[PDB]
RNA sequence: GGUUCGUUCCAUGGAAUUAACGUAAACCCUUGCUUUAUUUGUAAAUAUUAUAAAGCAGUUCACCUUUAUAUAGGAAAUGAU
């Protein structure tokens, strides 16, 4: 028989049956749910709150640790750069600009996101690319010209040991020392800039950051094309520019705004509202009875029983070649992939994903500078300049009337705000920056 | 007693149990011997073991009594096998080997030997071509790791013309200025 | 060398576009109570469907997701760091949670389910599971007889730990775990 | 100790101060200043091979190194910063100074940071859809069916887990019998 | 940062401590105008 | 002074009183079982009158840092002790500025 | 004459493969072994739950880091060598590949192949078998020491070391209050 | 000059055309309704309290009145809701 206590959990069965009701009311489309990691820097929930009270402080320790990690550079004695002695503090802008980190926590690991603007590669890649292609073609001849002379007798082999290769390599270096250094100077500087985003060096930083969270940290460094698509990177570039005593404040702001291109827009259609009307193309209104039994039981069309056929008429299938009704598969070490992965064309897929993403295009920009920014070394009144281009409004809600999801209860989902604090020789000043997405 | 309601099953005419089976064999029929063989010839062995086990787990009788359409905001907006890892829309793959903590940057001597070894590697198929010198500045390692192609943590880039962004911007600054 | 017209896509791929199927429990005795928590809903509402799918393949009849009462902690702080107290503002921290209850599930199969969710856990979600299991009397004997059975399953897993001969840094073994578990959990 | 002083004793000594040819290079090496006896024969035999070469080949080498010298000419040229420059306004590293033309233009190949959050959120959906289509079906091969408890199963223990977390309440065990 | 300079200092990499480098530059400026700290007295007042 | 570690072990905002309260938390951690025994003997009315009077005198000679009532939570960003929220280890103001910026997870501006 | 030719279509096509990526493979693999280490450390009758509570005991000795067999095989050899040599404490490797990476990265650094016998029994004793010390029942109230053990043995708040500091002071007071 | 809760809207001016912020919209709670989920909440139950994710809803329709014919407003327990 069965246990008595086992029966004491069967009688308590008052479950409510799933009714499979049919919808008789038209449904609208759901709001645009912005990403979750953009609300709070740490997307975390821990049951023991003792692993949650120090994150606001670690955010400052990790940020300063990532900032100094992307600023790493070779020692001038390693590349033979002949450092020019100057006690003055250098202000270099051609480097990697990183933003504030965003961490996705789990009970197993943490994914750290940071948007970088690599300005050091924009100059290094072009500089090394100027080296004529003949350099590599002419060098290849020295390898053949030196083997027929040094590694040969009368004008790899079995009677050629490695001891002679050593002396054969120094002869080439003895004549091409001043040239191999130039190439090596730019080759290492480019590779260092490349490894900072690879595991060759990111595994060392993880060991440092792993000591704060006690979990392996995976990186998601994103590369930015223009430094205006992130307020964190924007407010720092403008700050480093203003630190110079002779910096023209009002002029440095105009050169940055001039670089912020806004898309062409129709001020009428942009501000025009939306009329509430039922969208019969939505998958919720198309089939008011989502049960496959009714949908497939020859409701309107006949012989559409195959569930695959029903889905092909609703979603864009990539496996199909004609785009509808045909999945003809050929019938009778290399990478383990399907025999049609190359035939698949992700042309309309990209157009579906990126069209379902809001706040892509830049449509607003506001810069604020405040503090002691005079030129002379005396007690003078504070300064405050303001420049803007575009609007920081949420068009989808302020004009169209659509419902939006504000972040943290008050903040708009399309604006990014960041502040940077620095100091001149006379006092402190801050740089506030806003950036909105259309 | 059951967990669902039969209200949606009696309308279509599936009161009898035998009539419910005719709805599955006619609409949720399993793969034929030919389709199975043809389907196993395109996918590798590991990808096929997941399909043979799915058709045995998901029985067709469930799809008829409770099979519903997905209309939640988390469903995928398109159909795809998800067999491979795509360039842009998928997370970057990690199929490389771990680095060497004992390896350091190459000096003038080691740098030449690596450059010479590269001149021979390309001279084994004149001189280096555009595809070779370009694969030397961006893919050739500069450390003593035996030309290790580490796995990068850099997120995949976006298309050369992002849909929804292209076709709306005009360069304010003219290069002629 | 011929083209076979496939009649449909694999059921594994079609089921991804249908509501997560659910097995039917014959008895209805709860075998697990998974409570998911998060400060957002889009990650919690998604992982809930992902979990119900894994329970279907394992043969576990899941019930949920049940929306439990959200927890709201409130704080009212002054907007100023000084005298200006006549102006304050309210803050909060809403904790949205769900409950997936499994019934008539094998104890071991329930653990493979909980093991699968921890490996592929979604960021920003917390989990707490209560596992129920029936057992006979004389637990002391059972837990001793099952020593050789567990000693075999650990034969290939002992390779994880490694230490110098006669580890002296641990000292009193039982006291080490007690005071090291506090350091790992931060006080408790 | 005391007031800190600068550290100017930092400099890398170049091996070769001027371009040496195979002849002159081996001569200075074969000068017998610091080298092993048995190794001095290798350089010796090497110098004999070079001097034996015809003058024409020696001429080609001399002109060859001068072709590379001209090939690396545009790479060591000190580019002059633009008049109204933005990035090199105070850049003291002449290596990174470039023309600056079209370095800030937008090629419509990037979205804002707020868009990258919704894009990465899709890459994660596919990662889970790839798991629900290829890895989940394999869970059924190791699943076991539920069997009702027998007459001897009188106890009902409870164990609470936190799924990879250390919580002080994960040590309690609740039992209930009839 | 000191433990970051020692982790990557073995590879020949260098990074400036903008925080400490600023503290040292300010102390040097004070001495330039004779505003630095006095000599630490290490004996009772007498 | 004898409890102040000769090597600073604080990673948060350091202060004169922050370092003074951190030295009191470590002194009590080492003396809680010993201090809990004296408090147990003073209240045990079954022990001899002399045992309770001895345990009562030893508890008075304990250093102030050993007393748990001396411990007072402080802000790890500003070092203050007034208006500290236990759930965040910060003053009410620091909690606001970090909550609005999104540094404190889960916190949200309340409106209802 | 300072002109930089625009990137050619061949160069652009090459940069895409690096930045955007290439079509790599993906081999589905899911076995109880791939899940072993992530399970719930529950003291159930099923051996799967007990084998997980013995692994959780090895992660506590190894430092307390979670079980991560999917985030690389790197580590800090300098800190693992000190903990393994100068501190003489165990080390936990989530995978054999992470163990071989520490070997080839340190100059002649050897690690033991599994723990010792005495360490395997200490793990199974309390984590799996759960052999405790039943707190005896004290009848008379004048038994101070016997009554203190009763309480100390019935709560995980008092660790074996904390119970020593308590008993040391207690015995000192009882003996100092006698004729 | 009208109108509007409102630099709201309409008309007009021998000078206007426009951009940003506030405003408005939207947001959170609350209200009616639909679908979803039924445990730890619910007597039962064919699902109706509660819990909480999404969607819809208003001054919308009807009635009365209405300037320059351009923009609208009124009625408030005995029209609907
Ligand atoms: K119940
Ligand atoms: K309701
Ligand atoms: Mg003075
Ligand atoms: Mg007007
Ligand atoms: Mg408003």
């Amino acid at each position: 028989s069965a246990s008595v206590i086992f029966s004491k959990y069967i009688n308590n069965n008052n479950n409510k049956l799933i009714p499979f009701k049919i919808k008789n009311s038209d449904l609208g489309r759901t709001r645009y749910f912005p990403p979750i990691s953009k609300e709070w820097k740490n997307s975390i929930y821990v049951f023991n709150h003792n692993n949650l009270k120090n994150l606001p402080l670690f955010d400052i320790n990790i940020n300063s640790l990532i900032k100094d990690y992307f600023n790493l550079q070779f020692k001038d004695k390693i590349l033979f750069k002949k450092k020019r002695l100057s006690k003055v503090k250098v202000v270099s802008l051609n480097k990697i600009y990183a933003s504030k980190a965003e961490i996705k926590h789990t009970n197993t690991k943490a994914i750290l996101t940071v948007y970088t603007f690599n300005r050091e590669k924009i100059s290094l890649y072009k500089k090394i690319k100027k080296l004529k292609k003949s350099f590599y073609f002419v060098f290849d001849k020295i390898i053949s010209f030196s083997e027929r002379v040094i590694l040969s007798g009368v004008p790899v082999l079995p009677w050629i040991t490695e001891s002679h290769v050593n002396i054969w390599r120094k002869i080439i270096i003895a004549s091409l020392y001043k040239e191999l250094i130039l190439l090596r100077k730019y080759k290492l500087r480019l590779d260092l800039n490349k490894y900072k985003f690879e595991e060759k060096l990111l595994y060392r930083l993880n060991n440092l950051i792993m000591k704060y969270y006690n979990k392996k940290v995976e990186f998601n460094i994103v590369n930015m094309r223009s430094f205006l698509l992130n307020s964190d990177i924007l407010t720092k570039i403008l700050a480093l520019k203003l630190k110079n005593r002779n910096a023209r404040v009002i002029k440095i702001m105009d050169v940055i705004l001039n670089k912020a291109n806004l898309p062409k827009i129709n001020r009428v259609q942009e501000k025009a509202s939306l009329i509430k009307s039922v969208d019969w193309n939505l998958l919720e209104n198309k089939f008011k009875n989502l049960n496959l039994s009714f949908i497939l039981n020859d409701a309107s069309y006949a012989e559409r029983n195959n569930l695959s056929e029903l889905l092909n008429k609703l979603y864009y299938n990539v496996l199909l070649v004609s785009q509808k009704g045909v999945w003809a598969l050929r019938s009778p070490a290399q990478p383990k992939v399907s025999s049609f992965a190359k035939a698949k064309k992700y042309a309309k897929i990209y157009q579906i994903i990126f069209n379902s993403i809001n706040y892509k295009n830049m449509g607003g920009l506001r810069l604020e500078i405040k503090g002691r920014l005079t030129k002379r070394y005396r007690a003078d009144r504070s300064l405050f300049k303001v420049k803007w281009k575009g609007g920081l409004k949420n068009l989808d809600s302020s004009y169209k009337g659509l419902s939006s999801v504000n972040m943290r209860g008050y903040a708009k989902p399309n604006v990014e705000y960041s502040i940077f604090t620095s100091k001149r020789r006379i006092g402190a000043f801050a740089v506030k920056g806003w950036v909105s997405g259309k | 007693r059951s967990r669902f309601k039969n209200v949606r099953a009696v309308e279509m005419g599936l009161t009898s149990d035998a009539k419910i089976e005719s709805f599955t064999k006619k609409k949720f029929a399993e793969y034929t011997e030919d389709e199975k063989a043809a389907l196993a010839h395109n996918y590798p062995a590991e990808h096929m073991e997941a399909i043979e086990a799915a058709e045995a787990a998901i029985d067709p009788k469930d799809l008829t009594i409770q099979g519903r359409l997905r209309v939640d905001p988390y469903r995928m907006p398109y159909i795809d096998d998800f067999s491979e890892i795509q360039p842009i829309i998928d997370k970057r793959a990690r199929r490389s080997a771990p680095p060497s903590h004992k390896a350091r940057f190459m000096d003038v001597d080691e740098f030449t030997q690596d450059l010479i070894n590269w001149a021979d590697e390309i001279r084994r198929g004149t001189g280096p071509t555009d595809g070779d010198i370009l694969s030397y500045i961006l893919e050739r390692s500069s450390m003593t790791d035996n030309n290790l192609q580490a796995n990068s943590s850099l997120a995949p880039a976006l298309p050369d013309k992002v849909p929804g962004v292209e076709g709306k911007y005009r360069n304010a600054i003219d290069p002629a200025d | 060398e011929q083209e076979v017209i496939m009649s449909r896509m694999p059921r594994s791929l079609e089921a991804l576009y249908l509501q997560p199927l659910r097995r039917e429990a014959e008895y209805g005795v709860p075998s697990c109570d998974l409570q998911l928590r998060s400060y957002s809903i889009r990650n919690l509402e998604f992982f809930c469907d992902f979990a119900l799918r894994a329970a279907y393949y394992l043969g576990l009849p899941a019930f949920g997701p049940v929306p439990l009462p959200r927890m709201i902690e409130r704080w009212t702080v002054p907007k100023s760091h000084f005298i200006f107290k006549k102006s304050q503002e309210n803050f909060e921290r809403v904790t949205l949670r769900r409950l997936i209850q499994i019934k008539d599930g094998h104890p071991e199969t329930v653990q493979l389910w909980l093991a699968f969710l921890q490996k592929h856990a979604y960021y920003g979600i917390g989990m707490k599971a209560n596992v129920w299991e029936f057992s006979k009397l004389g637990v002391s004997k059972a837990m001793d007889e099952s020593k050789s059975e567990v000693e075999k399953l650990l034969e290939t897993r002992w390779e994880h730990l490694s230490h110098v001969s006669d580890m002296k840094g641990v000292g009193n073994f039982e006291d080490f775990l007690a005071k090291e578990r506090l350091r790992i959990s931060g006080g408790r | 100790e005391g007031v800190p002083v600068p550290k100017r004793e930092d400099d890398a000594k170049l091996e070769f101060t001027r371009p040496y040819n195979p002849g002159e290079f081996l001569s200075e090496k074969l000068r017998s200043d610091d080298l092993q006896d048995w190794e001095r024969e290798r350089y010796e035999r090497a110098l004999t091979s070079w001097e034996q070469t015809p003058d024409d080949l020696k001429r080609g080498w001399s002109t060859m190194i001068r072709d590379i010298e001209q090939a690396a000419a545009p790479l060591r040229r000190v580019v002059m910063p633009r008049r109204s420059t933005f990035w090199y306004e105070e850049e003291k590293d002449t290596d990174l100074i470039t023309n600056e033309d079209g370095e800030d233009d937008f090629h419509e190949n990037d979205i804002m940071s707020l868009g990258h959050g919704k894009l990465e959120e899709h890459r994660e959906f596919r990662e889970y859809a790839r798991i629900a289509v290829w890895e989940m079906p394999l869970l059924s091969k190791y699943a076991k069916p539920f069997v009702p408890p027998t007459s001897e199963e009188v106890l009902r223990f409870r164990y609470t887990t936190y799924m990879g977390e250390f919580h002080p309440a994960d040590r309690k065990v609740v039992v209930e019998f009839c | 940062i000191r433990e970051l300079q020692k982790e990557f200092g073995t590879l020949g990499l260098e990074v400036d401590d903008e925080v400490d480098d600023d503290r040292l530059e300010h102390l040097a400026a004070l001495r330039a105008r004779d505003k630095g700290a006095p000599k630490k007295k290490r004996t009772a007042p007498s | 002074s004898m409890f102040r570690a000769k090597k600073l072990d604080l990673g948060c905002f350091t202060n004169v009183r922050v370092l003074r309260d951190h030295s009191k938390r470590k002194a009590f951690l080492e003396a809680e079982p010993e201090r809990q025994a004296l408090r147990y003997v003073i209240r045990n009315t079954t022990l001899p009158a002399r045992t309770r009077a001895v345990a009562q005198l030893q508890l008075t000679q304990m250093h102030a840092y050993t007393r748990p009532t001396q411990i007072r939570n402080r802000c790890i960003l500003g070092g203050k002790s007034r208006g500290i929220l236990r759930d965040f280890k910060m003053t009410r103001y620091n909690f606001r500025m970090n909550a609005l910026m999104g540094n404190i997870p889960g916190v949200k501006k309340a409106s209802w | 004459d300072d002109y930089d030719a625009p990137p050619t279509e061949e160069e652009k096509a090459f940069l895409r493969g690096l930045e955007q990526g290439k079509v790599t493979e993906y081999v589905p693999k899911l076995t109880p072994d791939t899940l072993l280490g992530y399970g719930p450390p529950v003291a159930t009758d099923a051996a799967l739950g007990k084998v997980e509570s013995a692994m959780r005991t090895m992660r506590i000795l190894g430092g307390g880091l979670p079980f991560n067999d999917q985030s690389g095989v790197t580590s800090d050899p300098t800190a693992i060598k000190h903990r393994y040599v100068h501190e003489k404490k165990p080390v936990f490797f989530s995978s054999v590949e992470e163990k071989e990476w520490v070997r080839e990265s340190l100059d002649k650094f050897a690690v033991s192949e599994g723990p010792e016998k005495k360490t395997k029994q200490k793990i199974l004793e309390t984590s799996v078998l759960g052999k405790y010390e039943e707190p005896k029942y004290v009848e008379s109230l004048t038994e101070t020491v016997k009554m203190v053990e009763k309480y100390q043995g019935g709560t995980f708040s008092y660790a074996p070391s904390d119970a020593d500091k308590f008993n040391k002071k207690l015995n000192q007071l009882l003996a100092a209050g006698l004729p």
